[PDB]
């Protein structure tokens, strides 16, 4: 029932406090949890290893000229420094004194990849893929400038 | 010493002197007073000893 | 205790367009002196002290429906507690209840000797109907409850003045029957 | 006393209890120091020196 | 100026020729304040603070509301209360009249050279006020509270002389 | 530095009143005499001499009379008990349209009225508009707080009247608590 | 370090971190929640020794 | 925002200091940054290691009669020449004194890969794989002939 466009996502580094912002015109979101589960064999039955679970997530926006944060990402990708992301759900606010803040889920880690696309007569396209670095962090989470 | 390396106990409530001061500085900037009259919260601030 | 003391709504007291939020308090009809709105100020990010020595606080309430010839409205007084964190708490009056529906709220102090004010959030609030009900106050009421029980406020001080004017005269009676009870308890030990 | 103007009655009660308080507290320690100190002359029970 | 306005808006008016379009600023009032509407003004040459005195370049600000009219409106120049002249720290307390004159209103600097018609404006913005429940709700209700208060002075009046 | 409060709304107050006191307002709505009614608006004024310490007190407050709306006219006559006082007589009217806007439109002025009529019909008149409900409290909160302090002062000096008695009472009690030792 | 320790050091005054911040804080909640009120009358009150 | 086309393009060998020229008709363009992390498990936690980020630029063109450029890069590719490159955003020039240079990405290295292609009536298409060989640089750079 939620609109995709309704999901909100926001990057920042985690050296910079005060910097915050939001990434724009999104086309396709995806995130994903990847559990390495493979079991060894057993005489007697067999046994589920539990593995480490690598998630990330990658998503598609495009580029225009108002904004230069697509080529943050792209620095960042190459000088591997370190991100934090909230993948934030509007429409969702707290319970008891948390409604201006909506649910999100909170993750640093870094830049993957970046790579970005042309077509003659069209709107260049950035995709980025974001590793989460561990367990994801629930709760909610405030906006900027009411948008 | 950067402060955080100094103790500040009072009424059970411990706590570094660095970060007391900030909570200080804090609540003095956060605090609000009215014209009452020609000196009634400087007498009020008299009041302590 | 029984009471709907478990919401609790911040109030940023900052220039930077905090817009209207609908807090999600839904209180109902037939609900009398236990409805409260708990709040708490902050000035940037951090609890704004307040006191009513100082400053004097009032929050203004109208439904949705307000009209001429059916609505509601009001403004009246806080009950600071725990003034020092930034936080006081209202208790709903009992004649707005029987308007129901969504409603708007706001949040004004006045600071004592310049009355220059402050206003913070503008925002909302639901009151829902229940089956304890027939009677309809449709009758849209607006009193300022900060103005009258100042008017009352200064009656009732001009009343307790003449009684401690009256009052004056007893003072030598009761300084003479406080010595002959001090020497009366002295001739007894 | 001392002849300075402070900003409020407040800084200025506090400076002079403290140092009042100061001048009591210098006494009394020279006092319970010279105390010590005849104690030790009297009894000098040191066999150390 | 004192410890119970906003004063939660830091502007930065820097002084560069190569472009400062407009700046929408995020921030309101609500017109009901009327008594403590604080903006904080920073100055900035490049990258770096001015340093301003008295003596030196005096201030002045301009306010104009967005339908500004001989007929309806507010426009008015005054000045900003410096607060550092080291950092370009300039508090300015808003008027108590345009705070009732609800909407949008534009603003912007001004720096005379003090011994000389030289002068310095810097870039625009707009600090929305909006509206509130304390400035409407009723058009009779203030009248006959007024009323009521004077009826009850003037009586009380009468037997506190008496008493008195 | 100009100003233009967007309700165009104004009481003008005629200069061709300096004859028997007959207070003959105007109101001017969108730069046009507003047709008013017994129900449609509501109107005060309240009057005030000179600073009579608290004596001779020219403290009056009463509602307006409506000489010609569709004209624009309040009139209102002055009583031959207030005019006796030659003081300064300091005025504050008030209209309210009561047209879905919050307009509470208050001028305040003076003149220089003589023990026979209104004479001096002078005094730097200003106007305001009170569009929050604070002021509301501070329109009238001038001389409201001043008869508050007033009542406050008388208060406190029979405070200390008690005192001076609760004080022997103290020294009572203690010389009996001594004596008793 | 424990609070009490350290000294702060105004003019031709002595006192420690410990103290003098928990009286800063007796200042800032009596300025707050202390009544008020007759400052006139406490004043002259106060006259009397 | 942009269309793609204005994003241009350049190349030139390091040795050929006063050469200079750009690539034409390009259809699709797009770069990359691929970040080489493979976290190693750990008994008390996992780290994630800091991988070499090969970046890489892939682009197809066309290939008419008034021009030998593509011919140049199918010769370096082969000769393994070094070359270096101008990823310039037009429309966006200096903040002060730079205005007649825009915006731009510099960085040299190899052209990996020249795959061309014919079909019978159209135009041959020329495609091109270039690895960037470390990290990118930014600044604004001039255009030539003011196209």
């Amino acid at each position: 029932m939620k609109n995709s466009n309704d999901r909100i996502i926001l990057f920042r580094k985690a050296g910079e406090k005060v910097d915050a912002t939001k990434m724009l015109f999104l086309t396709e979101y995806g995130l994903s949890h990847e559990a390495d589960t493979d079991t060894e064999d057993t005489m007697d039955g067999s046994y589920n290893t539990g593995g480490s679970v690598e998630s990330t997530m990658s998503g598609t926006a495009k580029m225009f000229y108002g904004d230069d944060f697509a080529d943050e990402i792209e620095d960042a990708v190459v000088d591997r420094v370190l991100y934090e992301a909230w993948e934030v759900e509007s429409r969702i606010p707290g319970k008891n004194g948390d409604s201006a803040k909506f649910k999100a889920k909170y993750f640093q880690g870094f830049h993957n990849k970046f790579e970005l696309k042309a077509e003659a007569n069209g709107i260049d396209e950035y995709e980025y893929e974001y590793g989460v670095n561990g367990r994801f962090q629930r709760g909610f989470a405030t906006l900027p400038e009411a948008v | 010493h950067n402060g955080e390396q100094i103790k500040y106990e009072h009424l059970n409530v411990t706590s570094s002197v660095s970060d007391f001061l900030t909570y200080l500085n804090g609540r003095f900037s956060n605090m609000v007073l009215g014209h009452n009259g020609d000196g009634i919260n400087e007498v009020k601030d008299a009041r302590v000893d | 205790n029984f009471s709907k003391d478990d919401n609790l709504i911040e109030l940023q007291t900052t220039s930077q367009y905090n817009p209207v939020i609908d807090t999600n308090i839904s209180f109902y009809e037939s609900d009398r002196g236990t409805g409260v709105l708990n709040f708490a100020v902050t000035k940037n990010n951090r609890p704004l002290s307040i006191s009513s020595e100082h400053v004097k606080t009032f929050i203004v309430l109208k439904t949705d429906d307000y009209n001429v010839d059916r609505g509601a409205y009001i403004s009246d007084e806080l009950t600071i507690v725990d003034a020092i964190n930034g936080r006081l708490q209202y208790v709903i009056p009992n004649e707005f209840l029987k308007h129901s529906g969504k409603v708007h709220a706001q949040a004004f102090f006045t600071q004592n000797g310049s009355d220059n004010v402050v206003v913070e959030r503008q925002f909302s609030f639901n009151i829902e109907n229940d089956l304890v009900s027939g009677f309809d106050g449709i009758t849209k009421l607006v009193y300022i409850k900060s103005i009258q029980d100042t008017i009352e406020a200064v009656g009732k001080d001009f009343n307790q003045l003449k009684q401690n004017m009256a009052d004056t005269q007893t003072l030598i009676a009761k300084v003479n029957d406080s010595a002959t009870k001090g020497i009366q308890q002295i001739e007894i030990k | 006393n001392t002849g300075y103007d402070h900003k409020t009655l407040q800084d200025r009660l506090y400076h002079d209890y403290s140092t009042l308080d100061a001048f009591t507290k210098k006494v009394e320690k020279a006092v319970d120091e010279n105390y010590k100190e005849y104690r030790a002359t009297e009894y000098r029970f040191e066999p150390k020196e | 100026v004192d410890n119970f306005s906003k004063d939660d808006n830091l502007i930065e008016l820097q002084t560069t020729s190569q472009y400062n379009p407009v700046i929408d600023t995020n921030i309101s009032f609500y017109e009901s304040d009327r008594g403590t509407g604080v903006l904080n003004f920073a100055v900035t040459k490049n990258n770096r603070p001015l340093s301003i005195s008295s003596e030196h370049v005096k201030t002045f600000i301009v306010l104009k509301t967005d339908d500004y009219n001989v007929d309806r409106g507010a426009y008015i120049s005054d000045e900003l209360t410096i607060v550092d002249a080291i950092n370009g720290r300039l508090q300015y307390v808003i008027p108590n009249e345009f705070l009732k004159h609800s909407g949008k209103v534009h603003a912007q600097a001004f720096f005379t050279q003090n011994g000389s018609d030289n002068v310095v404006v810097e870039r625009q913005f707009s600090f929305n006020i909006e509206n509130d429940l304390v400035s409407g709700f009723d058009g009779i209700t203030k009248l006959v509270y007024i009323k009521s208060i004077q009826d009850t002075i003037e009586a009380v009046g009468k037997d506190f002389n008496q008493l008195k």
